[PDB]
RNA sequence: AGGCGGGC
DNA sequence: GCTGCCGCCGCC
């Protein structure tokens, strides 16, 4: 038997490579997947009139000696017209170019699901794994172990809570720019690591690294190397990342930013080395590599990377946990979360004091040092590994997705593991601003979870709600809802242990796992609603009027309350409590919770944001000055901006 | 009257966007500055801009 | 209508 | 690099 804690995946050549720990890194090459294909039999057919059909024209096409297949009864309970509820299909094993059209039309079937499966899919799918977990299970990889098995079936999961230690290394770019080219070359690199980083543990406050190194180049704490050129210092580069072998890349901007800038000159300067970025081994890169496509190159890069986690703490993913965060600049990011001050120094190594002046060199090689000492200790305070763990357990998706700021992917996931565990055959792939300054305090009211909340009412599903699959214009009248409810409970659960937990570690991790509970339910939506491979646009409109009616009545409770809606949406509503203090402001606005909830029991708002001041503009421009309590119950004043023509570039 | 490009302008003459300055209605000084309209212009001032004999067509 | 930035 | 034209984005 062979354990293995696995963290993210690469498909090449139609097989599927796990990189995990074992603790060492490894990697699993996994042969012997299959698509599972399910052929719908026609009116007075069964699944053997198809097996005796096109098995014997499968073999010949893709040429198999012998091909798994069965019958099994599955229900279909999406948008396809003419497919029935419930019927026996033909499960037809198709080991992993050319794709089987759904539309294969037959005396014996009239329709085939799965003919387009993606391989990581198709492993989590069929062998139940949610996220990453551990696994009972030459010159491939920078891994210390690989091996290959020749069935999925040989992994399975375990129920094990714990995982293993992870090795981080914090990365901080400094860089320069050529105007000849318009090229960002790479003058220095840290590198900051952190080989034990455990997540079934808070990490200590100001965490110190096992090894501090510096690496550079001439633009004109721990080691530091100096290197003749560029080409030099990232060949030792990729070669002292091969050694350290980090399972997490933590850094500032690197997915659209410094990333993208390090492959991109490893590219340039022919560096041979450059996959050890990754835990793949690659003699080449790809061959639409530099085309210009800005868009393509993204796919690339990731790709390259695969086998390391990319824990950027101003991406996407990282910005919705420092909501307190304006501009989300490193120092700004490091002061807002550990309160701790650091005055950014402006390095331009284009200045000519950096190629004589020993100490200016200096002073910007202790910047970049400081920076990525920074960058590290804010991703572990905002609990970014431990949170979107969580929501790739939770989704069944992939880490290296969550850590990414995707829409269409916790939101696809959690529902193709929740329709394939109960049998399913899954899909193939406002108020007008009262503008003005607004003296008063006003309270910014969240009803993110508005539609969950309405989805499990009115028990919405797609297997509850009749609807014209032929038109999905037409409205139609009141698996989904139960799942929400099993997430709702959990967090209830959760809570309650909250009030009595003492101990201030497992407190803040209680808080972490309601978190993600909460945004895994109020992500529930996009699934059905956004234009998503589980779209139903009669479920969708079904569920936003009877938001409509929620909100109406919510803008007559305001009202009633005296107050004044001065702005809303979907997403929130805020309003003006009349007051000019603090106190008098919040018992106006829990109030405001309560009444709601009495009117909608299942529907739970809360006071998201106080602002002091309101200088309203548009919908989604304003200014305001938001409250923020300090721990001794301290209140302070901050400038908050959204949409004005100061968030320009310029 | 227009029996993008439009909305934002006339609500930015409200003061309602970017600097939200109120701008003040032109005086007859600032009506007068701005370039001379030409054919298809209507601004301006007719005193100036009209001839004799459309003014005193408009006059009777 | 004028000014600035980006792309062809 | 500049020049000039066309499109988009606000501002003034």
């Amino acid at each position: 038997t062979f354990q293995m804690f696995w963290l993210d995946y690469c498909e090449v050549n139609n097989t599927l490579i796990l990189f995990g720990k074992v603790c060492v890194s490894a990697m699993v090459q996994i042969n012997g997947l299959c698509r599972e294909l399910f052929f719908l039999p026609r009116e007075g057919k069964t699944p053997t009139d198809i097996h005796e059909e096109i098995i014997p024209l499968l073999m010949d096409k893709y040429g198999l000696d012998n091909i798994r297949a069965k019958p099994q009864k599955m229900k279909y309970s999406f948008e396809l017209p003419d497919i029935p509820s419930e019927s026996d299909y033909l499960k037809v094993l198709l080991p992993y170019r050319d794709t089987i059209p759904s539309d294969l039309s037959s005396d014996t079937f009239y329709h085939v699901f799965g003919g387009n499966s993606n391989i990581f899919e198709s492993f989590v799918i069929q062998n139940r794994i949610m996220g990453p977990c551990w696994l009972d299970i030459r010159n491939a990889s920078h891994c210390a172990v690989e091996v290959s098995v020749d069935k999925p079936q040989n992994i399975t999961p375990t129920t094990t809570k714990t995982m293993p230690n992870l090795r981080c290394l914090s990365l901080s770019i400094q860089t320069l720019m050529n105007p000849k080219e318009n090229k960002q070359e790479i003058v220095s690199i840290t590198l900051s690591a952190y080989r034990n980083i455990s997540l079934d543990s808070p990490i200590p406050e100001n965490i110190k690294p096992d090894d501090l190194c510096t690496l550079v180049r001439p633009p004109q704490p721990g080691r530091v190397r100096l290197f003749n050129n560029e080409k030099a210092m990232l060949s030792c580069f990729c070669a002292m990342l091969k050694v350290e072998d980090p399972d997490v890349i933590i850094g500032h901007r690197l997915q659209n930013v410094y990333l993208d800038v390090l492959a991109h000159r490893m590219h340039d300067l022919n560096i041979p080395t450059f996959s050890s970025i990754g835990r793949r081994l690659r003699r080449t890169w790809p061959e639409k590599f530099g085309r210009g496509n800005s868009n393509m190159n993204h796919f690339f890069i990731s790709d390259i990377c695969s086998g390391r986690l990319i824990c950027d703490i101003a991406n996407e993913m990282g910005q919705s946990l420092t909501p307190k965060c304006q501009s989300w600049d490193l120092s700004e990011m490091y002061q807002v979360t550990c309160e701790k001050e650091h005055k950014p120094l402006d390095i331009d190594y284009q200045n000519p004091q950096y190629q004589n002046d020993v100490n200016s060199m200096t002073m910007a090689l202790q910047e970049n040092i400081t920076n990525c000492m920074i960058s590290a200790e804010v991703s572990y305070r905002i609990q970014l590994l431990t949170l979107t763990k969580q929501l790739t357990n939770l989704a069944g998706n992939a880490w290296a997705q969550t850590l990414g700021g995707t829409r269409a992917g916790r939101n696809e996931y959690i529902l193709l593991h929740e329709f394939s565990r109960n049998g399913f055959i899954v899909p193939d792939k406002v108020f007008e601003p009262e503008k003005g300054l607004h003296k008063n305090y006003v309270l910014v009211m969240d009803f993110n979870s508005l539609y969950p909340s309405i989805i499990q009412e009115f028990n919405i599903c797609f297997t509850t709600v009749d609807r014209n699959k032929e038109d999905i214009d037409e409205l139609p009248s009141v698996v989904l809802p139960r799942l929400l409810a099993n997430l709702v409970d959990r967090r209830r659960e959760v809570k309650k242990v909250m009030k009595t937990e003492t101990d201030p570690h497992k407190r803040v991790q209680c808080d972490i796992r309601q978190q993600a509970l909460k945004l895994t339910a109020n992500s529930m939506y996009g699934c059905l609603g956004y234009v998503s491979r589980f779209y139903a646009k009669p479920l969708a409109m079904l569920v936003t009027n009877k938001g409509r009616e929620i909100l109406m009545n919510t803008r007559q409770l305001a009202e009633s309350m005296n107050l004044l809606v001065v702005y809303g949406d979907t997403d929130s509503v805020m309003i003006d409590t009349g007051c000019d203090n603090y106190a008098d402001a919040i018992k106006i606005g829990l109030g405001f919770k309560r009444l709601v909830n009495e009117r909608y029991r299942l529907l739970e708002i809360d006071i998201d944001n106080v602002f002091k001041k309101l200088l309203l503009h548009a919908k989604k421009k304003y200014a305001a000055l938001t409250v923020n309590l300090d721990k001794n119950g301290n209140g302070t004043t901050v400038l908050e901006v959204k949409g004005l023509d100061m968030k320009r570039r310029e | 009257a227009f029996t993008k490009e439009y909305r934002y302008s006339f609500r930015h003459n409200y003061g309602l966007e970017g600097n939200r300055i109120n701008y003040k209605p032109w005086d007859c000084h600032t009506i007068l500055s701005k370039p001379r309209p030409g054919r298809g212009d209507y601004h301006g001032c007719p005193f100036r801009d009209w001839s004799h004999e459309r003014l005193s067509a408009e006059l009777r």
